[PDB]
């Protein structure tokens, strides 16, 4: 009916999460990690990624 | 390597071999063929 | 003297090094909680045959029944029977009984599978590897008298140690027998055990476990895991009434509780 | 929305108790609120666990061999039963009093390959018949990623439950052990006694005492979270110093070892399993053979 | 061993064929030459400075 | 005494000892040397049982398809057993 | 029973027991405290040395 949705806060863990945490502690930046909405990784759909 | 160890961790009948015993059955068939060779002569 | 003398007379604050915990030290200093389990130790270097006999007499009785129906195989059947249990190709008897031939066939099948199962039992007896020992702790009756057995064995400690105070408050006669055995160095006793100039060595448990866990050869064998022994720990000594006790006691338990220890 | 402490700490912090004398699993959380003594027992954690066609093919083979040897006996370039049971005795290595020699040579070599293959079969099954369900590992990915068959839990709201709540990644276990948490340890022993608990985390020497109860009550060999049973206490209180001094006075002599002699140190493949049913089936075969023998008596 | 003896020889193998693939794909000539020692190269204090 | 050509089969049966009927010689010569040779036969059977006991050390069964280079993946109908292979949709693979 | 025990312990002698001819990499205690026995090294001035 509408494409509006709630941004439910969830918990990430795993391998690349630990990589991102150690990158954040070494390079000393901040970040707002979030999840994708479209689905999978990506594809150049007729010169559109 | 520590994170690979942390998150990527995994492990590693009386009719055992009919193949070699069936090869000995082929030897048995060769034996009965040689018995037929000695039989016809 | 030593670390206790440095802590009591307030020339330092805390001792982090390896140190046992006994009564008079706990009188003169304040200890933390222990974090490693360190006691003391001593380092040194037929019904199957019955039922087979029953079925043997059953088979011989059936051979007697063969002799009743259809000839010197009365007592010689036992000799043929237990010879073909093992199939030694012994010249015994030619079984002319048809019943006896069928019974010998069934019994020989049983004998083949029995010797095969005995080879399985041989492999099962082979796989198990035990480790027998001689002294089973300080409660050994060797320690009551070294002349009770014929060679006078050598048990030793390190000088001026807490293990010596633990022995001299358990048995001063043990100290009197140990008086001719006082040796100096820890690695001196290590070389003395690797050569043969020493039989036993009474010391702390964890240090001997660390020495045997890296020893090239594994000839020296520990006695259990501290079962009949002092059963104490290594804490961190503090001054009398120091304010650092609570934070260190929480932090060591945190180091246990996160698996970092 | 207020924190509370139930249990023996509930009866201690209310003033109803004065001193916890119990197998107190020392952890950091209870150390943050009350004070302890030096532990009378050193004790970790552990897990309590509980303990064809080819025969008929060789029969048809020796039947075909007996057929071809008796065809050699007829076409020679009770003789029938003698030649057949000659082949049976060559097969069974006992009880016997020129291409037939060649065929018997091939058959006897074949039967020795049979008994050597059975030797390989028993040598394989005396090693491969050992259960991998006996995990004996906390670092097993079957424990990290739990299976619905492997039932592991502990006492509901125990110190071990809090220690597993703290652990670095084991919220997977902490949300798996909630399905089987038990109130009393005796019901846990009863449930593993009914072979429902495939694993059970508890302190070491308790289950080592429970190891000698029944012979299937098996403890694993891993020793993790080496903690101490001590005497629970209040805050700063005059029963703190001399009580711990008397505990260590019991440690320096053999009185702690006397208490070990009372309860802690105190406890409470072969020729049978591979041969019992075999011997009974051979005896039944002997009885059926005796019946067939009396049939042969009534034949003539 | 050999303080001054430098000859042209014939090089082939794995990365040789990779560089041949690069020169066939990308428009460039090249000049393969060996290194004067038998080391990858490490950072170490020289005599002066 | 008829064991001129029969000595081959007789020595065979004295190697293997499977209740073979044996024309036993009256000469000490063949008794001693066939005893030595049948001792060799007994330890050879012990070695063959140890060979079949070493047969169960390894635990490895080989793969079926070596990878992308197989013509099974190039052509499935050319091979008589039908098999199926899949991916994830809209992916980089 | 003697020849069966001989068969069994020769199968023990040639099947089960075997010295660890490999090193298992970083998990060798004899490379933690090395000696003149396990001579382990690499190329002089390599990135492995770095
Ligand atoms: C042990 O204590 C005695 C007594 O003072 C001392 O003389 C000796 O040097 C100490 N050390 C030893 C024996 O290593
Ligand atoms: C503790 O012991 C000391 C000496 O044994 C004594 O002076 C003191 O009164 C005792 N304290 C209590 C509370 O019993
Ligand atoms: C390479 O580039 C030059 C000019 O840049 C051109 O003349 C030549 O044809 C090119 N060769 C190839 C193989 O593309
Ligand atoms: C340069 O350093 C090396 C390394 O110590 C030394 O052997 C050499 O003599 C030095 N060069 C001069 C000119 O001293
Ligand atoms: C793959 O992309 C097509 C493009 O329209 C879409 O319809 C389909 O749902 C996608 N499948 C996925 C995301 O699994």
């Amino acid at each position: 009916s509408t494409n509006e949705g709630m941004n439910v806060k969830k918990c990430c863990k795993g391998f690349c999460i630990d990589i991102l945490k150690k990158l954040s502690r070494t390079v000393k930046f901040t970040y707002d990690l979030y999840l994708v909405t479209n689905g999978k990784h990506g594809k150049k759909v007729n010169n559109v990624w | 390597e520590e994170l690979e160890t942390l998150w990527l961790t995994g492990i590693c009948s009386s009719q055992l071999d009919i193949d070699n015993m069936a090869g000995v059955f082929y030897m048995l068939a060769a034996a009965m063929a040689l018995s037929l060779i000695t039989f016809i002569w | 003297n030593g670390m206790i003398g440095e802590v009591v007379y307030q020339r330092a604050v805390m001792a982090v090094g390896s140190l046992t915990i006994n009564e008079e030290r706990s009188e003169v200093v304040d200890f933390s909680v222990p974090f490693v389990e360190t006691g003391i130790s001593v380092m040194v270097s037929a019904s199957v045959w019955v039922m087979m006999f029953v079925m043997l007499l059953i088979v011989s009785a059936i051979a007697v029944f063969v002799f009743e129906y259809f000839s010197f195989t009365i007592g010689k059947a036992i000799w043929l029977l237990w010879g073909l249990v093992f199939n030694n190709s012994v010249p015994v008897q030619n079984p002319k009984g048809t019943t006896s031939k069928i019974m010998v066939s069934v019994w020989a099948f049983f004998a083949v599978i029995f010797l095969a199962s005995y080879t399985a039992n041989l492999a099962a007896f082979m796989i198990q590897e035990e480790f027998v020992d001689q002294v089973t702790g300080l409660s050994d009756k060797k320690f009551q008298r070294p002349h009770d057995y014929s060679p006078p064995f050598r048990f030793g400690t390190v000088p001026n140690g807490s293990t010596e105070r633990n022995i001299r408050n358990n048995y001063p006669y043990m100290h009197q027998y140990m008086t001719r055995f006082n040796q100096r160095g820890v690695e001196d006793a290590l070389v003395s055990l690797k050569t043969g100039k020493l039989d036993a060595f009474i010391y702390d448990a964890a240090v001997l476990n660390y020495k045997a866990g890296r020893d090239e050869g594994c000839k020296l064998v520990t006695i259990g895991s501290g079962y009949i022994f002092a059963t104490t720990g290594y804490g961190i000594a503090l001054q009398k009434g120091s304010p650092w006790k609570r934070q260190i006691d929480l932090a060591l338990l945190q180091f246990v509780g996160d698996g970092e220890m | 929305n207020k924190k509370e402490w139930n249990g023996m700490m509930g009866e201690l912090l209310s003033g109803q108790a004065d001193m916890i004398v119990a197998p107190l699993t020392i952890n950091n959380e209870r150390a943050q609120y009350i004070e302890f003594s030096k532990p009378f027992k050193y004790q970790g954690l552990t897990i309590l666990v509980k303990k064809s066609t080819l025969w008929l093919l060789v029969g048809l083979s020796v039947h075909v061999v007996a057929v071809m040897l008796y065809l050699l006996d007829r076409f020679s370039p009770l003789t029938l039963s003698s030649a057949m049971w000659f082949s049976w005795g060559v097969l069974l290595n006992s009880g016997i009093g020129f291409s037939a020699r060649i065929l018997g040579m091939v058959w006897a070599g074949f039967a020795m390959i049979i008994v050597a293959s059975y030797t390989a079969n028993l040598a394989a099954f005396l090693v491969l018949d050992r259960p991998e369900e006996r995990i004996t590992g906390i670092n097993d990915p079957r424990l990290r990623n739990p299976s619905d068959k492997f039932i592991y839990a502990t006492v509901k709201q125990s110190s071990v439950d809090i220690y597993f709540r703290r652990q670095v990644e084991l919220s997977t276990m902490y949300r798996h052990m909630e399905k089987h948490n038990y109130e009393s340890a005796a019901e846990a022993i009863q449930a593993v006694r009914d072979n429902k608990l495939h694993a059970f985390i508890w302190d070491s020497a308790v289950l080592e005492f429970e190891a000698s109860q029944k012979c299937d009550l098996v403890t694993t060999g891993e020793l993790f979270f080496r903690s101490g049973f001590g005497i629970g206490m209040r805050k700063d209180s005059p029963w703190k110093q001399n009580v711990s001094l008397s505990i260590l006075k019991s440690h320096e002599n053999g009185f702690m070892e006397d208490l070990d002699k009372t309860w802690v140190r105190y406890q409470e493949t072969l020729t049978f399993e591979n041969m019992a049913g075999v011997f009974m089936l051979v005896a039944g075969g002997i009885v059926a053979g005796i019946f067939l023998i009396f049939i042969e008596i009534a034949y003539k | 061993g050999s303080p001054r003896h430098t000859v042209p020889q014939c090089c082939y193998g794995f990365c040789i064929d990779l560089l041949i693939k690069l020169a066939r794909t990308m428009n460039f000539t090249y000049e393969v030459h060996l290194v004067a020692d038998g080391k990858f190269g490490t950072q170490e204090r020289v005599n002066n400075s």
